[PDB]
């Protein structure tokens, strides 16, 4: 019917979701129970874990630690940014992927992105994440709630918040296939400050919402009204967005003895 | 405003 339009836009975007991000949700879940044959991801659980883990993070930046200024805190929350503007540039590809967006004003789609991307991230971060910790760099490390908590303010703040989201969207028990349009309704937000052109966003939106339905009776007909509780989810993500902007304001005072990726710049700059 | 949004997108 037309409900065949909405298998064809729920698997165009599955397809381009695939092919956009390094790390599914399924390949995540593998690695956290060890039901993958890989090489298992390097825990880091302290600060000599850290430094004997610096290399297959990649969160090794210009010198290693030992030979560089930058304390502990500094270097992880560094490391953190390069990954964050790999998400960024993943995500523009997979948003430039969903039909229409890149017939939008050129200024909506920055708008869409500016205040999409970071509540991509955190959705995206859920799939990496359990009550103990978080998979990093492509599932080659694993770093703990405890030590990333254990980190001298304000750092020790950062990701916490991030882990109370996980556990509680987690336990939605999404696949991969849904958050493909899940993260598409997200980026297609007719209620972003500054939107030019409010009209084909919600149109395009209204359409993955529809496929978002679908999907979610199709791929969980044990399941009855997920639907609704992920379109609670959305407020969520827009309140750890604004709690997490506070953070980076705190730290562009607290600490000078370090400065924001020019991308993140972009993307902060006029944010709540 | 906005340069390397821009160009993620224009590529």
């Amino acid at each position: 019917p037309e409900s065949a339009d909405l298998r064809a836009l729920a698997k165009h975007l599955y397809d381009s979701y695939i092919k956009s991000f390094p790390l599914t949700k399924a390949k995540a879940r593998a690695i956290l129970t060890g039901k993958t044959t890989d090489k298992s991801p390097f825990v880091i659980y302290d600060m000599n874990s850290l430094m004997m883990g610096e290399d297959k993070i990649k969160f090794k930046h210009i010198t290693p630690l030992q030979e560089q200024s930058k304390e502990v805190a500094i270097r992880i929350f560094q490391g953190y940014q390069f990954r964050s503007v790999e998400a960024v540039q993943e995500i523009t590809e997979y948003a430039k992927s969903i039909p229409g967006f890149v017939n939008l004003d050129l200024n909506d789609q920055v708008t869409l992105l500016k205040y999409g991307v970071h509540e991509i991230i955190y959705t995206m971060l859920a799939s990496l994440m359990n009550k103990d910790g978080v998979l990093i760099s492509e599932g080659q490390g694993f770093m703990t709630r405890e030590f990333l908590k254990s980190l001298r303010k304000p750092f020790g703040d950062f990701m916490e918040p991030k882990f109370e989201f996980a556990v509680k969207f987690n336990a939605l028990e999404l696949d991969d296939s849904d958050l493909a349009i899940f993260i598409a309704v997200i980026i297609l937000s007719g209620d972003r400050p500054g939107l030019l052109n409010v009209k084909p966003i919600e149109d395009i939106q209204d359409n993955l919402l529809q496929a978002l339905e679908l999907q979610l009776k199709l791929n969980h007909p044990e399941s009855s009204q997920l639907f609704a509780k992920l379109l609670q989810k959305m407020t969520d993500l827009r309140q750890i967005v604004t709690e997490h902007v506070q953070l980076l304001q705190v730290i562009k005072k607290t600490e000078t003895d370090m400065s924001l990726h020019p991308l993140l710049q972009e993307i902060y700059k006029d944010l709540y | 405003r906005h340069k390397i949004l821009h160009r993620l997108l224009q590529e």
